[PDB]
C-alpha cells in the first residue's frame, strides 16, 4: 500500500480494490470494486455486482467495524438460498486496496467478517463485522455440575469415541422427523441427543441435532431438533454421532472418561 | 369481475393524449451491470382527455359520465383509435390482420390477443372486442357461426373445437378498458349565457389504461 | 389519515434503530471505552454452590473460592 | 476464544500482581481494566491485535494544516469543558503488599484545578508503588487531553491509523502532540485528534 | 343549519372558473386489481371568482359584501348557472326537465335533486332552490300549490301526499351554499384619480361549493 | 364484517366506519367517519368530525397500543369544561367498521381507551390506548401496618356502614372550604378523612375527600382535599361520609371489625 | 453474454440528441494538487431519441420494437453514425483508416477499436462490427478472408497469425449496445382520423450506450 | 430591566445588553450587542463581535442554562493561546441587559460561566452555564486514611509552612522537566509534590506540579506533571512549594501537625 | 436573547417524545 | 509534478467564456465586523467552452482531445485570449510590458509573473510560457542568449546572474494551466450526412484555469 | 422534575471495617451506625 499512497499522490490512481470474499464453506469471491476484472495473484475479482461503499466503517477496531456494504445482489456471484442456508453467514472477507494502475501494490484495507446479513428481493445488505466484535462475544468458561464434556472427542473430553458411531443412509424423507435405516436398534438411543452429519448432499457433513432416536420398523426414525438446512433427499449418507446427556451419570454409563469428566456433581 | 362497461365518446376521445406506459426495468449496479427486474403483465398506457368536449353541453355529458362511474367504479370503456385497427390507419383491419392462435383439436376458446413485436412480441388480450368489428377467420375458410364471443371476456368459443392445422385469425377494434387516474377534473368551459362560449379543451383528466385483474 | 404509529410507535422505531445499531469517564472528555475494575477478590466468600463458573485467575490473588464435593458431614457426636 | 491471531504487544506495557477473570468475556472486556491501569488502548490493524499503550509514543506523525486544505474548517478545535477534574480520585485496588486486599490510593490533582471529584475502583492487584502513580498519571494525562482539535486528511496521506500519535502543526502554533482517535479512512479522512 | 344568506351577484361571477373534485379512489394492488374506497364529500366543486366586478364601486360591493360575511360566518349563496338550468342552458328549464320521484302514498316531501348521468347517477341535492322558478308537476297534472317548499332546506311538502305510482317531476334553478376557501381577499381595483380606471377583474377569490357535514 | 371482507375482495367498499365512544357517563357519541351520518346496529352515528391522524398501530395486545387519533373539536361531541372535569376522561371508544354500501355487517375493529387528551383552542388530539395497558398497572398487593377497613364499605373490608353515613345540604360554596349544614357537630371530627358525594349538580355523587371537618357556628364547615370539580351551587344536595383513619386503634374504635382488619399494629 | 439483436433504425436515430459522460475525477485539496482517481466505465453515451418517427404507423413500428424489448430483455443494437465511419463523415471509411495494431506471430485475435486520441487514446472497444464494412488489411496486402470476424464479439481472428512486425489495418461501421434508461416510453403521435397527422418526432426516449460489465 | 419593560411596552426599545465577560484571569470584555459602543457604568462594552444568542434557553437555575453562545472569535477580544492556557477557561460572565435608549437601566438577564468551549478557524463556539451547574458538582467529602490536608496551609490545614518553601529561577527551559537554580538540595525532595508557581511569565504564581525533585549539577532539575502552561523563558522567578506526600508518616516527618493531620490511617 | 435551547434541550425533547410515550435477549433476535 | 501539456485549439477557445474566481473572504459578524480570512494563492480563473468548435470534425477533434486526458490527467494546456497580451488587445506585448524583477548579483533565475493592480498588486507566475512570445530584456539592453528558460517551470534562469541595478523586464504570452470543472462532456454536434449540419457551439464544458501546486 | 429515587439510608446500617467509605457528617438528628475507626487492637486474655 505504499506504492498505492505514491500513486495517490501522484494522482495517477485508478482504484481496484477487490473484496475478496471467502464464505464459510470457504467459497471464494473476489468482487472487485474496478469495473474491469483484475486478476491479482492470480485471482480474479468479479467486476459485475461488486459491492461498493468503500469507506463504510473505518476504525482501527477500538471500535469494532461493521463496514456496511450493501450491494447489488448477483445470482451467479451469490446464492439467497445459500444466504438462507448460512454458507455465507460467518464469511470473512478481506478487503484488499489496489490499484489498477499497479496490480502488484495489494494493501489490506481491513480484515472484515460478514455478520450481519440482510436480503432484498434484488438486492442486499451487508455489515462487515471486524474479528474483535466476533472475539469480544462472552463465552463466560462457566464450570458447573453436569459434564461440560459436551461434543465429544473434544481436547478437554479425550473422548475415545470411536466403536458407537455409526453410518446411515436415509430412508425415508420427512423433514425433522426423517426415518433412516442402516442403524441398529442398539445404536438408535445411543445417538439421541446427537447429531446427524450428511456426507450425502449439500450438508456435506452438516448435521441438524437429533432430538430423539427412536427405532422403528425399516430402520431408525430419527427425530432432529429441526429441519435439516436444505432438502435432504432419501438415500443421503449421514453418520450418525453419539449424543450424551453429559450428566455425570450418562457421561458415565455410556463411556466412564473419568479422568476427563467434566461434571463436578456435589457440592 | 364484471366490471362496468360505459362507453368515452369518440369525440372526447378524438382530443385525448397518449403515452405508453412499460415497467420491468430495476436495473443494478452502475458499473455496467444490468438486472432485469420483471414485475409482469406491463405495458399500460396513459391518457389525458377532455382536450375533444367542443362545447359545454358535451362537456357537461362526460363529466355526467364521471359522475355515474362515482370515481372510477370498476372499468370504464374507453375507446382507443390507435388499437381500434389490428392493421393501420388508412388499412382496414381484418380478421386474418391479427393471429388468434391455431386450434389443436381441444382449443374451443381464444381471447382476441394482439400481438405486437416480432422476435419476441408480447401480446394483448383484449378484455372487449368492439362489435360488430369481430371477425372469426379459419385457415380453411373465414369462420361465421358457432363461436361464441364473450363480449366482456373478450374469448371467442368455437362449439366444436377447431382441429389441429387450422389458423384462427380475428381482427377487432380494440374497447380498451380505462381506469381514471385522478379523481379531481379540472373544468374549463367558458361561461355562456350573454357571453354565449362554451370550451372545446377540458384540461386534466387523467386516465390510465387498466389492465383489470380478472 | 388513520391514528398513531408514525406519531408515537413508528417515531420509537426510526429513533431507536440508528442509536440500537450504530457505531460500535468525567475526566476523561474522550470517554474511550475502559471497564473500572470491580472489588474482584476482596472479601471473598465460600459460595456452597459451584454452578457459578470459577475464578480462573490468571495472576497471584487470594481466593476464597467455591466450596465443591464437600464430603457430606461427619457427625460423631452432636450434643 | 481468540483464533491464535497475531497480537503484538511490544508498544503494550505493564505489571499485575494479580488478576481474577470470573467470566471470560470478551478479550477487549477482560483487557480492559488492565487498558487503565497500565495505560494501554487497545486497536487491531490488519487482523493483528495492535495494543499501543496509552503516551507510550509509539510513533508521531508530523503534518501541516497549511499543506492540509481539503476542508475550510480544518482549525476546529474540539476544546474541552475542562470543568470535571477531580481534585481527589481516591482507587480502591487490591495491594499484593498489604496482604493481596484492597485498598483506597487518592490521586492529587496538580495545583488548583478541579471540577468536583471522582473516584475509581480497581480490579487489579497492585503494588503500593504502583498505587497512587498509576492514578496520579491519570488525572494530569487527562487535563491535556481536554484540549483537542479537529482536521482533514487527504486521500494521499494513508499513514495515519486511529489510535496513533500525531505531532500536527496548527500554522498559527507550533505542533502539539496529538493522538488520532478515530479516522474515516478513504477519500476524506476527517482525523479527531 | 340556517346559515347566512348572501347572494353571489352573477355578474360577479361572470368570467369565473371553477374544478371538480371527488374524494373517491384509495386503490389496492398492482396486480390490476383496484379497490374503491369513498368516504363521501365527493364531487366539490371549487370556484375561483372576482372577475367580472367593473368599476372600483361595483367591486366594493362585493368587498362589502367579504366583510359582511366576515370571514364567512355560516355558509354563503352562491347562484350557479350551470345548475342553474335543469334543461341545456339554451333550452327552458321545466317541472318535466327533472323528475323527483314517484310518490307512495306517503311520500309528502321530495328533496330537488340533480342527478347527474344515467346508468348510477350521482345525485346532488339542492340545499337552496331559486324562487320562483320552481314548478312541480303530478303525474295527473302540474301542480299550482300545495307542495310546500322550505327554502333552506331544498325540500317540497306536498300537503297531500302523492299516490302509489305518481310520478313527481320539478324543475328549479339552482342557488348553491359556498364557503371561501381563503380569509385573505385578493383585490385588483385599478387606481381611479386623473387616470381612472376600476378593475374589471379582481384575482381569483376561492370560494368552495360545500357539501355541507352534519 | 365478515361480509365487508368480502366487499374488500369486490372492492366495491365504501368506509362508513363509526367511532362510537362511552365515556364514564356513559354518553355515546357516533363521530362515524362516513360524511353522511350512518346509524348502525341500533346505534345513531352523526356525522360528527371523524378522528383521523396518522397511521394505525396495530398489534395484537403483545404490544399496548395508544391510537393518537385526531379529532377536531366539535361542541356538541365534547366540551372542555368536561373534559376539565374529567367524565371525558376515562372514555372507552370501540371503533366498530360498518360498510357504507352495506348496513348490515358492523364488526369491531378494535376496542381502545381514551388515555391521554391534548387540546388545542378550537381542535383536540388523543390517544385511544389499548386495555392492556390499564390493566399493566401495578397495584402491588402490598401488606403493612394500617388496617385494610380503609374505605368504608369495600367488599373485603365488610364495613357496618349503616348509622354513621350522614346526610347533608351545603349552607354556603367556598369551594374547598365550604360550610355545610345538616351536619352535627359529633358528626364533625368522626367525618374526619371522610368523603362528601355531592348528589346535587354535576358531581351527582361525586365527592372530594374532606381532609378535615371542624364544626363551625353556621353548620360544619369543611374543608376539602381538593375544590370541587365543576362550580358547586349552595344548597346543592350532599352524602356526608364517615372517614377512617386506618389506624388499628381507630379502626378498632370506630367499628373493630376483628374478623376483616388487615392491622399489624405489633411485629 | 449474447444479448438480444435489436437494430435501432438510423432513421429514427436520425434527428437525436446526445450526451458523454466521464467517470474519472475524485480531486483532492485546494492547494492546487488534484489527485485523479478512475474506477472504469468512463465515457458512456446517452442519447435521447425517437426523433424522426415521421407519421404515426412509423411509430408504430418503432413502439413495436420497444415492446419486443420487453424492458430491454439484455441489450438492444443502436446505429451510431458518428462512429460508423472510421474516418470523418463525408470522407469513405477504410482498412487503412483505423490500424487494429501489429501482429506478433501468434496474434490471432485483434479487437475493432476506435482509438480516441492521440497522445493517450481512449479506446472504445467495439462489441458489434457492421457486416460488409469490415475491411481487413494485413501490411502486406488487403486480405480478403481468413480473418473470422465475430460479430457478437467484435474480434476478427486469423486463421494464420500475423507474423512479428505487421500492421493490421482494419475499418469497419460501428454498431453499438444500447440500454433504455427509463422503462416508460414517452409518445407523439398528434392523432389521426380526422385530424390526421402522426407527429415527425416522438418524444425524446432515453436510451444509453452502455459498456457492458464483464 | 423595569424601564426596560416599560421601553418594550412602548415599543422604543433598542436592545444594547452588554456581555460582560471576566475570566479567570479578571479580565472584563464588554461584548456589547448593539453595534454602536455603549459606555454603560462607565465600563465600555463594543460589539467586539459579540457571541451571537438566538435560542432562549430560560429556567431559573432548576435547569443550568448553558447558552452556546458562540460568536465569530474576536482576536482582540479573546485569544486562543490564553484559551488553550485555560485563563479563558472558567470566565464568569454576567449577561446584563442594557438599553441604547436608556444606559440607566440595567438588569442582568443572568449570571453565567463559559464552560465547555470549542474553536474554529475564525470562531469559537461556547457553552455558558449557569451558577448551578459548577455548584451541583460532587465533592463528596471524602474521608480515608491519607492526610487529606491535601493543599498544605489551608484553614483547616492550619499549615505552619514558612522557612521549607523556597524561591527559584529556572537554568534551563525543558519543558516538564526544565533544571532550575537557587534551590539547595535539602530543598529538593522536600518539593517532590509540590508546585513551582511562576513568578515570572505569564504564569505569575501559576505552578505545574512537580512531579519530581532530583537534585542536579547547577541547581534542581525538576520535573514538573506536566509541561508548563505557556513557554516557560529560562530564569523566569518561580516559587518553588513543599509538596506533602500526606502519607501519616510524610506528614509527621514535615510538620508532624497532629492537630490538623485530617488523616485517619492506622486502624 | 440566550442560546442552545434548540441545539441541545430541544434536541432531546424532540426525539424524547416519540420514546416516551412510543409503543410498548441476544439469542432471541426479535425481543 | 511533470504534468501534461496539451493545446486547447485557439478557435474554440474563441467560443468559450471567460470569468474571475477569487477567495479570501470569511467575514466575521455582520454588526460591521469584517475580518478578512485568507484561503491563500487564489484568482483563479472559470471557463465554459466548446462553442468555438464550429463544425462536426472540430468538435470531434475537441473530443478525443478530453478523450485524451482520460479526464484531465495532470494539467491541460489552455489558451487564454485574456492573459496572453501583458500590453492590449491592440497593442503588442514586449519583454518590457511586464517587469519580471531585478536582479541582485544573485538572481538567475526569474518567473515570469504577471502583475495585476498597483498598489497592491497580486503577482502570477506563469507556468507555461507561449513559445517565442518570450523575451528576455535588461535595463541596459533586451537580453538574448544565456537566459535558460524552462517551458514547463516558466522560470528563466540567466547563466551569469545580473548585477544589482538592471531591471528584468519579460513579456509572454500566457499558456495557462487547465483542468476541466466536469467530467461530464454535453454534445451538440447536429446529425451530418443526409442532414449535413454540424454544430458551431457545444454548451456544457466548464474549466478551471489551475494554480497547479509543484 | 429532577428527583433522586429515596435511598435506604440510615436503615440496616452495620459498622464497617473498610475505611474508603466518607464520614456521613450528618446536618439533623440521625441514628448511625457507622464505622469502626482505630480499634485498639484486642486484648487476648484467655484464647482457648
Amino acid at each position: 500500500m505504499t506504492d498505492y499512497t505514491d500513486h495517490l499522490a501522484t494522482g495517477c490512481t485508478t482504484l481496484a480494490r477487490c473484496y475478496i470474499l471467502t464464505r464459510r464453506d470457504g467459497v471464494v469471491m473476489g468482487f472487485t470494486d474496478h469495473d474491469r476484472d483484475i486478476d491479482l495473484d492470480g485471482t480474479r475479482c468479479a467486476a459485475g455486482a461488486a459491492l461498493d461503499a468503500s469507506t463504510a466503517a473505518r476504525s482501527l477496531g477500538i471500535t469494532p467495524d461493521d463496514m456496511d456494504a450493501g450491494g447489488a445482489l448477483s445470482a451467479d456471484a451469490i446464492t439467497e438460498a445459500d444466504l438462507r442456508a448460512g454458507r455465507y453467514d460467518g464469511a470473512q472477507v478481506e478487503v484488499w486496496e489496489v490499484n489498477w494502475t499497479d496490480p502488484a501494490v495489494r494493501g489490506r484495507l481491513g480484515v472484515y467478517t460478514i455478520g450481519q446479513v440482510e436480503r432484498g428481493p434484488l438486492a442486499f445488505r451487508a455489515e462487515l463485522r471486524t474479528r474483535p466484535a466476533l472475539w469480544n462475544r462472552p463465552e463466560g468458561r462457566i464450570h458447573t455440575a453436569l459434564c461440560d464434556v459436551d461434543r465429544l472427542g473434544d481436547h478437554r473430553c479425550k473422548l475415545a469415541l470411536g466403536p458407537w458411531q455409526s453410518a446411515a443412509t436415509v430412508i425415508e424423507a420427512d423433514g425433522a422427523d426423517l426415518i433412516v435405516s442402516g442403524l441398529d436398534e442398539t445404536a438408535s438411543n445411543i445417538f439421541d441427543r446427537g447429531v446427524l452429519d450428511w456426507t450425502g448432499g449439500a450438508n456435506a457433513g452438516t448435521g441438524s441435532d437429533i432430538r430423539v432416536a427412536r427405532p422403528v420398523a425399516g430402520g431408525v426414525r430419527v427425530s432432529l431438533w429441526s429441519a435439516p438446512p436444505f432438502p435432504i433427499t432419501a438415500g443421503d449418507t449421514a453418520n450418525a454421532t453419539v449424543g450424551c446427556d453429559r450428566t455425570a451419570d450418562t457421561c458415565r454409563n455410556r463411556f466412564d472418561n473419568l479422568a476427563n469428566f467434566r461434571g463436578f456433581p456435589l457440592m | 369481475m364484471q366490471f362496468i362497461d360505459v362507453e368515452f365518446p369518440r369525440d372526447i376521445a378524438a382530443g385525448c393524449q397518449a403515452v405508453l406506459t412499460r415497467r420491468d426495468e430495476v436495473v443494478t449496479l452502475a458499473s455496467g451491470r444490468e438486472e432485469v427486474n420483471s414485475r409482469w403483465a406491463d405495458t399500460r398506457r396513459s391518457w389525458d382527455a377532455g382536450l375533444g368536449v367542443r362545447d359545454e353541453a358535451d362537456l357537461a355529458q362526460v363529466v355526467a359520465l364521471f359522475e355515474e362511474v362515482r370515481g372510477r367504479l370498476y372499468a370504464f370503456r374507453f375507446r382507443d383509435w390507435l388499437d381500434w385497427r389490428t392493421a393501420a390507419t388508412r388499412a382496414p383491419i381484418t380478421a386474418t390482420d391479427q393471429p388468434l392462435g391455431l386450434g389443436d383439436g381441444s382449443r374451443t376458446a381464444f381471447q382476441v390477443v394482439k400481438v405486437y413485436g416480432a422476435v419476441n412480441p408480447y401480446t394483448r388480450p383484449l378484455s372487449l372486442p368492439h362489435p360488430g368489428t369481430v371477425r372469426v377467420a379459419l385457415d380453411g375458410v373465414t369462420q361465421p357461426s358457432g363461436w361464441t364471443l364473450t363480449a366482456p371476456g373478450g374469448v371467442i368459443t368455437f362449439d366444436t373445437p377447431p382441429a389441429l392445422g387450422v389458423t384462427v385469425t380475428a381482427g377487432c377494434s380494440f374497447d380498451v378498458p380505462v381506469r381514471f387516474s385522478d379523481p379531481e377534473l379540472a373544468v374549463q368551459w367558458a361561461y355562456f349565457r350573454e357571453g354565449q362560449a362554451g370550451l372545446a379543451q377540458a384540461p386534466s383528466i387523467p386516465l390510465i389504461e387498466v389492465r383489470l385483474d380478472p | 389519515a388513520t391514528v398513531l404509529l408514525a406519531a408515537a410507535g413508528g417515531a420509537i422505531g426510526t429513533s431507536l434503530g440508528g442509536a440500537l445499531f450504530g457505531i460500535s469517564a468525567r475526566l476523561s472528555g474522550g470517554g474511550t471505552i475502559k471497564q473500572t475494575g470491580p472489588r474482584l477478590d476482596s472479601l471473598e466468600v465460600m459460595v456452597s454452590q459451584e454452578g457459578t463458573p470459577l475464578a480462573d485467575i490468571s495472576g497471584r490473588v487470594a481466593v476464597a473460592g467455591t466450596v465443591i464435593w464437600a464430603t457430606k458431614l461427619e457427625e460423631i457426636a452432636r450434643t | 476464544g481468540l483464533i491464535s491471531a497475531d497480537i503484538d504487544t511490544s508498544r503494550a506495557y505493564g505489571q499485575a500482581d494479580g488478576y481474577a477473570a470470573p467470566a471470560p468475556l470478551g478479550l477487549g472486556d477482560y483487557a480492559q481494566p488492565f487498558e487503565v491501569a497500565l495505560g494501554l488502548q487497545t486497536t487491531e490493524t490488519g487482523g493483528a491485535l495492535v495494543i499501543e499503550a496509552k503516551p507510550a509514543a509509539p510513533l508521531a506523525a508530523d503534518v501541516i494544516e497549511a499543506d492540509l486544505v481539503d476542508t475550510p474548517a480544518i482549525y476546529t478545535l474540539t476544546r474541552g469543558a475542562l470543568e470535571d477534574t477531580p481534585a481527589a480520585a481516591i482507587v480502591r485496588f487490591r495491594d499484593g503488599l498489604s496482604d493481596y486486599e484492597i485498598t483506597a490510593a487518592r490521586a492529587r490533582i496538580g495545583a488548583g484545578k478541579e471540577g468536583g471529584s471522582a473516584t475509581a475502583d480497581l480490579a487489579l492487584v497492585l503494588d503500593g508503588d504502583r498505587g497512587n502513580a498509576a492514578a496520579e498519571m491519570v488525572l494530569r494525562a487527562a487535563l491535556t487531553s481536554r484540549e483537542s482539535l479537529s482536521v482533514t486528511l487527504p486521500r494521499s496521506a494513508t499513514t495515519l491509523r486511529p489510535g496513533s500519535l500525531v505531532e500536527v502543526t496548527l500554522g498559527t502554533e507550533a505542533r502539539r502532540l496529538f493522538l488520532v482517535d478515530r479516522v474515516v479512512d478513504g477519500q476524506a479522512r476527517e482525523v479527531t485528534l
